Parts: structure tokens; C-alpha cells; sequence
């Protein structure tokens, strides 16, 4: 499951929290002060504010910074993106300062305005901001997708399709990145006997697979004993190919590219390869 | 609703050989993995056909194919609205047709390959549109049914009902000698037959054509030239209504193709339909009244446009784009070097380069004479006239080919020559005849642009050159005289044979190589455009054609410009938006303040 995590930040005060399916809960809040010193002041129209952009400063790494110490352990960001909030320059104060921690100004995802803040602003960034949601899991899918794929297929042949393909190669540990999908049409099935079986790729339509499942010498026409799906028996088994994965539906641009041809399916290569064999030639 | 579009697969059958790579398209292929049909194996040819339907238009094929073989392009559905004919599966297709009308001259221009022979033969009643379909041997009724909504529905009415029988002069210049032949049954014989009007039409037609020397010489015997000029005398001399030319400037001059050109408008005038197909735009604007305009991929594909105007048509065509299709037809557009962009440099001056004296070369039939002039480095010089005139022979006197009768010319010079009318006579193969010329020439990125690329020599170089074609020969000889290092290079008209992007890639290629090299070259060209861009010198030559002659001295690009236009008597303005010359009519507005000025062209053009 899938995790995010933001920080909804005023000066009446600050909050954290995220989303994960129906589950939602806040973390941890908090404020400050400070009346708006650029009336009133004196002789002093820099004296007084500027321990109030200082206790910004301090508020605003204080409150990112926590966001960090409980969303990652491991590395980098846990999470994989950030948002922030609040009043209009409250807010881009924050995203370009010597005063936000340097690599987390480099994890922003969407940057919102709420007409109110706290729980009845928290339930309104979250509602405003699934076109910020869509639009990254886009740019995440279809576009990387998309691209990577086709920008640089790997000239020669440093890939595979279909099953047979794909399978070989990953058995082989020659594919460095295994591309399925979520609906996948092919599944593992074996038709066999008293010491001895054949396993075929077989999807829906079935005229000339159920036709053979056998070879031809002992002249057996067909048993299927059990049936493994091959995107789960990948979806578990990635690691032992070597090959990494990512599953896919369709929605995008070239997404159309892969049903109409790399049907929910595509290897692709670490070093370069030598395409699948079989027998049924001569 | 949603964006129109489709697949075209065409594949050239020359290029596949499907033991090499075996069957590589129907592997590799996505759609067959699946178990689908968008390539079947025909097993009888052995070819490998692409359907259209169930094509992706992935194009993984293409680049998995190891020669080059199939391509595969993705159209808004611009073609299929328009299908006349298709030659087989995969192959070229014809859409839409030029318009015929009588009184009238109906101009064609398009870049080679585009369908202009093939809607001729159609028009013809020669051959009979399938409709990229079944359509037999002539099922004409389905023909108009197409054609409803057009012009031509009326057309090809009268055509199934013989009521008219179309008159043609044929198109491939090459295949004329070899069919025809009379050595008994010369040019004369075939204009007396022929003749229809009247023993004045013998007379008249044979004055204006000048063809007064050819008629004794047999068919085989004949130039390039007389070879055309015989086949115009027949196309006046038939009695018929429809009058069809396909490429009637072929080989001719300069001075002759505007003879020909007035001459078939003549037709016009007893109100006798004419139909016309010309690579000349100053031809081409003379003759028509209405102008198509043919465009699309070679071999691919070409579709007709509607009937436009002489001018607009013409202004059309040289912006390279055309607005309804929504085409950039050429890929770049054409530019003549100012004169103000070439290169400011200090020539060798003094004993530039050689120079040659009074020089005579005299057949004993004719005559030629030269002027003394003198040449400089790193200079061109084109040559210009009216065939017959002896421009050829000067030009081999410099090659030390021909002896001169007087005069001598002996330099201590290299020179390579590019020869004038290319027939093969050289065993081997095209890649091997290179290659001994220069390997290294093969290898600069000028000569990929150039040669390699456009026309795909690749394939071409197993093929033999009996065997090989026209203008593709030409780009290739063209080269090869550059493919050798010399200090003066000289080529014989390279026009020959090439339609508009082809020649042009000629003119770039003298005019950067000479330049670079520091090296001079000598031109000799009947395109107008072609000298302009090349040149900084010209030598003109008149006279009477057949009989004797005369050369002068290299002259500035004005100088000579004036001098040679002032023979023809036709003066050319400017489009302000193409930057194109314009025809301007004798008795032009224009024309009588242009010739007071001594201003025959305008946007004089040097070299680069
Ligand atoms: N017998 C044939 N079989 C298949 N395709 C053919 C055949 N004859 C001609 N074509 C196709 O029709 C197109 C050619 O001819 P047409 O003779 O119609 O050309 P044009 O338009 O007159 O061009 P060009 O200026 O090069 O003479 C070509 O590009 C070619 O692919
Ligand atoms: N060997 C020859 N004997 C007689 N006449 C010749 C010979 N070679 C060329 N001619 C004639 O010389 C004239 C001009 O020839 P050429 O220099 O080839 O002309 P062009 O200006 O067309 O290149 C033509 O009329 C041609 O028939
Ligand atoms: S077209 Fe290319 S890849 Fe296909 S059979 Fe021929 S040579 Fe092989
Ligand atoms: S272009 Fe694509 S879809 Fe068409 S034949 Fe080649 S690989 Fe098959």
C-alpha cells in the first residue's frame, strides 16, 4: 500500500498527516504568534520582523524536519512525494529560502491554497488535490512508461515479447526489467502424466491451443492437472529472474502501444540477447 | 470525435530478399504474436505482404528489416478519399486526376514517380482505373461513378464511348529510339503519313520546330533532342480533338523548348483540348491556362490537386507547402544565393588560371568558333545556348577529348569531365564503378546527403547499369566527376533526366565543393536556375543551330544574363511572395520598361 505524506502550515498553526485508501489520520500540530509588523513598529520597521520571518524559519523547518524523522527511516523519503499549504505567500516563503532543508525542496508535488486551515482545511487538501494526485500518478505511469520504453527500446534486439519470449529470457537472468500488467491473458497450465509433463501459454479464445497440449508421439489428446497465473508466478518470483517490475493498465498516451501490441507483456534487456528457441523447427 | 487516421504499408519487392534475414517481418511483428493477420506470407511469390487493417502502424518492422524495405506511414485519411488506381498489393497508387478542357492548355508539374505518365494513360483510354479494387479490364462505368463530383465524369463518358480517340506523345524519352526505328522510314516519312492537315501543315510545322536538317536522319540516329521535336510534329499533324504531351522538354534547349511550348499552343486556339506534363516552370507557365500540381512520396504515392491558375499554381508550388492538404511536400525550401551572400575573397588574378586562345573546330558540316577568353581560379563559368551550337564540342576541346582543327589548348592541367548524354557502355556494377573512381568521396557526409541517401544506391549497387534507370544514373555521374581530384572540372549538362529537388541537389553540390576546394568548374546547362546559383562568369553562344557558331569570353553574371535573354526576347520580373521569376508577357507592361532598363531578370542570383 501506497503512502503519502504533507504539511498544512499558517501561523494560527500547523499540521501533518496522510491518506492511505479510506485510512486518514493527522500526525502532530502546533504555533506561534506575531501580529503583522509592518504597520505599527517605529523605528524599528526591522527590528521586530525580523525575529518573525526568523520564527517562520524556525517553524517551518521545525515542522519539516519532523515530517522527515517520522516519515523516513531508511533513506531519502519513505513517502514518495510532499505537499505543502496555506495562506498565498505564507507558503512560497518556504519553497524558495536558504531556510528549507536542502534535497526536501527538491520533493514537492503540489503547492495549495486553503480558504481556512486545520481539520476543515485538511479535508479540502485533500479534495482539491486529487488533480495534483492524478496528474503525478500520470507523470509516474504513461509518461516514464511511455518514454523509457519506446525511447530506447535497446537497438538489435535487447528485448523480448509475448510469454514464450519474455520467459526464456527471464529464466535466462538476461532481462533487467520485466514488463507485465495487472490484467495479464497468459497463465501457466500443465497437461501431463504417470512420469511426465509439458507446460503451454494458453489465454481465452480456445480453437487450435486446446487442439494440441500434447507433442505427437504417444498420441495423447488432453488433462490439465492444475493452472498457475503467470503474472502472480512472476509477480512473486521477480527476484529469482533478476528481472523488475511494474505492472501496468491502460491509460495514456502510448499506453494504447502496449494492448494493441505488448498485451499487458514486454522484456527488457541488461546486456543484449540471442531470441527464444523452441523444436518445431528443423 | 475521434482523430481520423490510417495505415499505409507499401513495400518494394527489389529491396526484400526474405532468405537473408528469413522471415523476419511475420516475427517480430506484434500483431501476428497475438495470432492476428497484418503480415501474411504469400507463398507462391514468396513475398511478404502487410495488411492495412490489422497493421498497428508500430513500425517495428521497419526498423527490424535489415534493408530498408517496407515503410509504413500514418496518414489523417487524406489518400483514401481520393483512390483512382492502385498497381497491386502494396505498391504504388494513383489518386485523383487532372482535368482536361477544351480551347485550353491543362498544365501537370510534380516531382518523379508521382503519377503524371500513369493519369495520362488513364486519359489515354490505354489503361483502365481498377479504383484500387477488382475494376477489370475496362469497367469504365464504375470509372464515372468515382469520378462523380468531378470534371472528369464527363470525360470518361466520351472515352468508353470512343466518341473521341486521344492523341499521345509518349513519355520515356530513353525507349523511343529502340522501338522505332527508319532508316528508310525516317523523320520524313513519319510526318507525311501523319499528316492529316494539310501539305502546308507538313511545311509550317517543320519551320517553327526546326527540324528542316533531321528530316533525311533516321529515328535512331537522332539526339535527344530532334527525338522530341519529331514526336510534337505528329501530335500537330494528327486530326483529333484531344492533343496529349507527357514531358515534351525533355533534351531540348533552351531556345527550342519555348518553340515547342508556343507551338502547342497553337492548338488551343482551334479550340482542340491539350493536356501537358512538364519538370520546366518557364515552359510550363507559357503553355497553360490551368495549372495541377502533383505531389506525395515517390513510388509511394501522388495525388492531383484542384484546378488552379497558371500563376497561383506556379506560386504554389515553390513555397513547398500546400495549405487544403496541409503538406510540406519538400523538405526544404529553394533559395538562389544573392550575390550579396557569397563569400568576399581575393581570386587569383594576374595568371589566374589558363587561358585559351581563338580555337576552331570544324566538321566540315559545321562549324565552330571561339573567342579567346581566359579563366581563373576557383571560379565557375556556365555555358549556355541552344544546342547544335557546338557547346559540347568546346567543351571537349578543353578535355583534350577533340583536337581542334586551329588553335591549340595545351594545359598542364588535370581534368575530370562529366560527358552529356549518359548511356551506360561499362561492364561491372554500380558500387564498383565508384569506388574505383574514389573510396574516400564514398565516405563524406556531403555525398550521404547527396547521392547515398535520397535515392538508396545501396540497393542499386548489386544492380547492373544496363539495367538501372535515368535520372538515377545521372545524380550518380554527376558525382563521379567530383570524385576525383583535378584542377579544373568539367560537366556537360546535368539536368538531363532530373526533375526539381533532384536537380537542385546538383546545384548546391558544384557550387559548396568549388568553393571549398578552391578549385573551378565549367557548367553547361539549359535551366535557367541551375546557372544563376553555380556561376560568377557565363559564356553565351549564338548563331544559327546545325550550322556554325560562336563563343565569347567569360562575362559578369549580368553582363552575360542580358546578353542571352536579349536573344530570346523574354524578360522575367519577380513575384514579390515566391521571389520566383515571373514570366512577364513581350509586350508586358512590364516587359517594354524591363527591356529599356537592360534588366532581363531581377534578385540577380550569383553563386554562393
Ligand atoms: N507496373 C507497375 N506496377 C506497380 N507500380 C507501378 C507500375 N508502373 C508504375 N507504377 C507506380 O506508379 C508510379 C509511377 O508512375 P507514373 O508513371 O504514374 O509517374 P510520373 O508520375 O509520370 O513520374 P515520373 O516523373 O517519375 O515519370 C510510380 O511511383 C510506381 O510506383
Ligand atoms: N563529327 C561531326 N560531323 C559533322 N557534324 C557534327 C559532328 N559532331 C557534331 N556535329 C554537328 O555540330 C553541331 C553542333 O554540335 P554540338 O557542339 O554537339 O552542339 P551543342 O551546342 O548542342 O552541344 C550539330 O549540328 C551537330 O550535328
Ligand atoms: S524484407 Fe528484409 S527482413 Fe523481411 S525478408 Fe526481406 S530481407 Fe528479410
Ligand atoms: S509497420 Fe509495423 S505493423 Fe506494419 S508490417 Fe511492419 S511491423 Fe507489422
Amino acid at each position: 500500500d501506497d503512502k503519502f505524506g504533507f504539511i498544512v502550515m499558517d501561523g494560527q498553526g500547523t499540521l501533518f498527516g496522510s491518506v492511505s485508501g479510506n485510512t486518514r489520520t493527522v500526525l502532530h500540530k502546533f504555533t506561534v504568534d506575531l501580529p503583522k509588523k509592518h504597520g505599527r513598529g517605529g523605528q524599528s520597521a526591522l527590528r521586530f520582523a525580523r525575529l518573525r520571518e526568523e520564527k517562520r524559519h524556525n517553524y517551518v523547518r521545525k515542522v519539516a524536519e519532523v515530517a522527515v524523522q517520522n516519515f523516513i527511516t531508511n533513506d531519502k523519503v519513505n513517502v514518495k512525494g510532499l505537499i505543502l499549504a496555506g495562506s498565498a505567500d505564507f507558503k512560497t516563503d518556504l519553497a524558495k529560502s536558504e531556510l528549507f532543508d536542502p534535497r526536501l525542496a527538491c520533493k514537492v508535488i503540489s503547492i495549495v491554497d486553503v480558504s481556512y486551515g486545520g481539520e476543515n482545511g485538511f479535508n479540502q487538501a485533500i479534495e482539491l488535490s486529487a488533480e495534483a494526485l492524478a496528474n503525478v500518478k500520470y507523470v509516474q505511469e504513461k509518461k516514464l512508461l511511455e518514454a523509457y520504453f519506446d525511447e530506447i527500446s535497446q537497438d538489435t534486439g535487447k528485448f523480448c515479447y509475448g510469454i514464450d519470449d519474455t520467459l526464456k529470457a527471464l529464466d535466462l537472468g538476461a532481462v533487467e526489467k520485466l514488463i507485465v500488467f495487472e490484467n495479464l491473458e497468459t497463465i501457466r497450465y500443465t497437461f501431463k502424466d504417470a512420469e511426465d509433463n509439458e507446460v503451454i501459454k494458453f489465454a481465452e479464445p480456445e480453437a487450435k491451443d486446446k487442439s494440441f497440449a500434447i507433442d505427437k508421439a504417444t498420441g495423447q489428446e488432453m488433462d490439465v492437472v492444475s493452472e498457475e497465473p503467470l503474472i502472480e508466478w512472476l509477480a512473486a518470483n521477480y527476484k529469482n529472474f533478476g528481472a523488475t517490475l511494474e505492472f501496468i493498465t491502460d491509460k495514456s498516451s502510448e499506453g494504447a502501444q502496449f494492448v494493441t501490441g505488448f498485451g499487458g507483456i514486454g522484456a527488457m534487456l541488461r546486456y543484449k540477447v540471442n531470441f527464444e528457441q523452441l523444436v518445431d523447427e528443423s | 470525435m475521434s482523430d481520423k487516421n490510417s495505415r499505409i504499408a507499401i513495400v518494394s519487392a527489389d529491396k526484400c530478399k526474405p532468405k537473408k534475414c528469413r522471415q523476419e517481418c511475420k516475427r517480430s511483428c506484434p500483431v501476428v504474436k497475438t495470432g492476428k493477420l497484418c503480415i501474411e506470407v504469400t507463398p507462391t511469390s514468396k513475398i511478404a505482404f502487410i495488411s492495412e487493417i490489422l497493421c498497428i502502424g508500430c513500425g517495428i518492422c521497419v526498423k527490424k528489416c535489415p534493408f530498408d524495405a517496407i515503410q509504413i506511414i500514418n496518414l489523417p485519411t487524406n489518400l483514401e478519399a481520393h483512390v483512382t488506381h492502385r498497381y497491386s498489393a502494396n505498391s504504388f497508387k494513383l489518386h485523383r486526376l487532372p482535368t482536361p478542357r477544351p480551347g485550353q492548355v491543362l498544365g501537370l508539374v510534380g516531382t518523379n514517380g508521382i503519377g503524371k505518365s500513369t493519369a495520362l494513360k488513364i486519359l489515354a483510354g490505354k489503361q483502365k482505373p481498377n479504383l484500387g479494387r477488382f475494376d477489370d479490364p475496362p469497367e469504365w462505368q464504375e470509372i464515372i461513378k468515382y469520378f462523380r463530383g468531378s470534371e472528369l465524369q464527363n470525360y470518361f463518358t466520351k472515352m468508353l464511348e470512343d466518341d473521341i480517340k486521344a492523341i499521345i506523345k509518349p513519355q520515356y524519352v530513353d525507349n523511343i529510339p529502340r522501338a522505332i526505328k527508319g532508316p528508310v522510314q525516317k523523320v520524313g516519312e513519319l510526318l507525311k503519313l501523319r499528316m492529316e492537315k494539310s501539305p502546308e501543315d507538313v511545311k509550317r510545322y517543320i519551320k517553327i520546330l526546326q527540324l528542316e536538317n533531321v528530316l533525311k536522319r533516321d529515328i535512331e540516329k537522332l539526339s535527344g533532342g530532334e527525338l522530341q521535336r519529331f514526336a510534337i510534329g505528329m501530335s500537330c499533324v494528327q486530326e483529333a480533338d484531344v492533343y496529349m504531351f507527357d514531358e515534351p522538354s525533355s533534351y531540348l534547349d533552351v531556345k527550342q523548348r519555348l518553340n515547342a511550348a508556343q507551338i502547342i499552343r497553337s492548338l488551343l486556339a482551334p479550340t482542340k483540348y491539350v493536356i501537358c506534363v512538364e519538370h520546366d516552370l518557364s515552359v510550363l507557365d507559357y503553355l497553360s491556362d490551368f495549372v495541377c500540381i502533383i505531389y506525395g512520396v515517390p513510388s509511394v504515392y501522388g495525388v492531383v490537386t484542384l484546378p488552379a491558375s497558371v500563376r497561383e499554381g506556379i506560386n504554389i508550388f515553390l513555397d513547398g507547402h500546400i495549405p487544403a492538404e496541409n503538406l510540406r511536400f519538400r523538405t526544404e525550401a529553394l533559395q538562389f544565393r544573392i550575390a550579396d551572400a557569397t563569400e568576399d575573397l581575393q581570386n587569383d588574378s594576374a595568371s589566374r588560371a589558363f587561358s585559351y586562345p581563338s580555337l576552331k573546330k570544324t566538321q566540315g558540316d559545321f562549324v565552330l568558333n571561339v573567342e579567346e577568353g581566359e579563366f581563373s581560379d576557383s571560379e565557375i563559368l556556365v555555358m549556355m545556348g541552344e544546342n547544335g551550337t557546338g557547346k559540347t564540342t568546346l567543351i571537349k576541346l578543353l578535355a583534350g577529348a577533340l583536337k581542334p582543327d586551329e588553335g591549340q589548348d595545351i594545359p598542364k592541367l588535370n581534368v575530370s569531365m562529366k560527358p552529356q548524354k549518359i548511356a551506360p557502355k561499362f561492364p561491372g556494377t554500380v558500387r564498383q564503378l565508384f569506388f574505383k573512381k574514389i573510396r574516400g568521396q564514398f565516405l563524406n557526409p556531403q555525398f550521404q546527403t547527396d547521392v547515398v541517401k535520397p535515392l538508396r544506391i545501396d540497393d542499386i549497387i548489386d544492380q547492373e547499369v544496363q539495367h538501372l534507370s535515368g535520372g538515377e544514373l545521372q545524380r550518380v555521374a554527376i558525382v563521379l566527376a567530383l570524385g576525383i581530384p583535378a584542377d579544373i572540372y568539367l560537366i556537360d549538362e546535368p539536368s538531363a533526366y532530373l526533375d526539381s529537388e533532384q536537380r537542385i541537389i546538383c546545384s548546391k553540390v558544384i557550387r559548396r565543393f568549388i568553393l571549398h576546394n578552391k578549385k573551378t568548374a565549367f557548367i553547361v546547362e539549359h535551366d535557367f536556375i541551375m546557372a544563376t546559383y553555380l556561376a560568377d562568369k557565363v559564356i553565351v553562344f549564338e548563331g544559327i543551330p546545325s550550322k556554325n557558331a560562336h563563343a565569347r569570353a567569360p562575362e559578369s553574371l549580368l553582363t552575360g544574363c542580358n546578353r542571352f535573354l536579349k536573344n530570346l526576347n523574354v524578360t522575367f520580373r519577380r513575384d514579390p511572395n515566391s521571389f520566383r521569376p515571373r514570366i512577364n508577357k513581350l509586350d508586358s507592361q512590364m516587359d517594354k520598361e524591363q527591356k529599356s532598363s537592360g534588366n532581363y531578370f531581377f534578385l540577380d542570383n550569383t553563386g554562393i
